[PDB]
C-alpha cells in the first residue's frame, strides 16, 4: 500500500469535538508518515508513551486510533495513564498501560473568538469515574443530592456538563489547547497501517 | 442557609443553563446567560469580601427549592 494516512485531515480540523464526547477515528490501511508533525506544528507537546518518536517513525504498527478534543492550557498535564483530575476523571481517561502518543498545542487564535467562545464543552458532576477509553455522552440531571428531580433546577441536581468561555484576552494558561491522542499497538500480527 | 450556598446554587444553575445553551447552538442566550454568570460571580466576590449582597440588582432566580 501506498496511499497517505489522513493525519493532514484530522490535524487540520475546522473544529474539534468536545471532550465529553472526544471524537474517534480510525486509521488504516495507509502510510504513516509522522515527519510531518515534526517538521510542521512549530508550537506542539509531543511527549509520548510507549514508544520513542523517531523509532516510531522506524517500527511498524497494527492499530492507530486518533482521539481529539480541546483542553484549557493548565489542565493539559491530566492526559496521563495513572494520573487523577476533573478531565481525567470525568471526560477522557487512558489506561495505565498506554502505548501511544499525544499531541497538544495552543490554539488561541483557531478556537477563541474575540467577543467569547463557547463550542467547546467538559463535564463536571457524574457518579462514577470513567473506566479507559469509554465515552460518556449521557446529558442526565445529576443527583448530586438527596432529592430526585427528574429536571433542573435550583438545588443539588444540576447539569452534568460545563461550558467553556475560551477568550484571547485569557492568559496562557487559560487559553485553550488543541489536543489528539495517538493509540497503538506494536502486536503487529495484521500490520494494517504500517509506515514506510 | 444564609447567601453564599444559595448564590453558589445559583451560579451551578446558571453555569449548567450556558452549557445547555452552547449545546443547542444558541449564540445570543449563551452570550446572555454568560454575562448573567458574569455578574454573579462578581456579586460572589463581592460578598465573599464582606461587601452587602443585593436582591432586585442581580436578575431573579427559577423556582428554586
Ligand atoms: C494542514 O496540514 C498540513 C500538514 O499537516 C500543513 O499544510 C502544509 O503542509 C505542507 C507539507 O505537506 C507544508 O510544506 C506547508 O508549509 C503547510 N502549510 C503551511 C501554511 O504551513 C498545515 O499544518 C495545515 N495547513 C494550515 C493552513 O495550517
Amino acid at each position: 500500500i501506498t496511499n497517505l494516512c489522513p493525519f493532514d485531515e484530522v490535524f487540520n480540523a475546522t473544529r474539534f469535538a468536545s471532550v465529553y464526547a472526544w471524537n474517534r477515528k480510525r486509521i488504516s490501511n495507509c502510510v504513516a508518515d509522522y515527519s510531518v508533525l515534526y517538521n510542521l506544528a512549530p508550537f506542539f507537546t509531543f511527549k509520548c508513551y510507549g514508544v520513542s518518536p523517531t523509532k516510531l517513525n522506524d517500527l511498524c504498527f497494527t492499530n492507530v486510533y486518533a482521539d481529539s478534543f480541546v483542553i484549557r492550557g493548565d489542565e493539559v498535564r491530566q492526559i496521563a495513564p495513572g494520573q487523577t483530575g476533573n478531565i481525567a476523571d470525568y471526560n477522557y481517561k487512558l489506561p495505565d498501560d498506554f502505548t501511544g502518543c499525544v499531541i497538544a498545542w495552543n490554539s488561541n487564535k483557531l478556537d477563541s473568538k474575540v467577543s467569547g467562545n463557547y463550542n467547546y464543552l467538559y463535564r463536571l458532576f457524574r457518579k462514577s469515574n470513567l473506566k479507559p477509553f469509554e465515552r460518556d455522552i449521557s446529558t442526565e440531571i445529576y443527583q448530586a443530592g438527596n432529592k430526585p428531580c427528574n429536571g433542573v433546577a435550583g438545588f443539588n441536581c444540576y447539569f452534568p456538563l460545563r461550558s467553556y468561555s475560551f477568550r484571547p484576552t485569557y492568559g496562557v494558561g487559560h487559553q485553550p489547547y488543541r489536543v489528539v491522542v495517538l493509540s497503538f499497538e506494536l502486536l503487529h500480527a495484521p500490520a494494517t497501517v504500517c509506515g514506510p | 442557609t444564609n447567601m453564599l450556598e444559595a448564590l453558589q446554587q445559583r451560579l451551578q444553575f446558571y453555569h449548567g443553563q450556558v452549557a445547555r445553551a452552547a449545546l443547542e447552538n444558541n449564540s445570543g442566550k449563551a452570550r446572555r446567560f454568560g454575562r448573567i454568570v458574569k455578574q454573579y460571580e462578581d456579586a460572589i466576590k463581592l460578598y465573599k469580601a464582606g461587601k452587602p449582597v443585593p436582591y432586585d440588582e442581580l436578575p431573579v432566580p427559577p423556582g428554586f427549592g
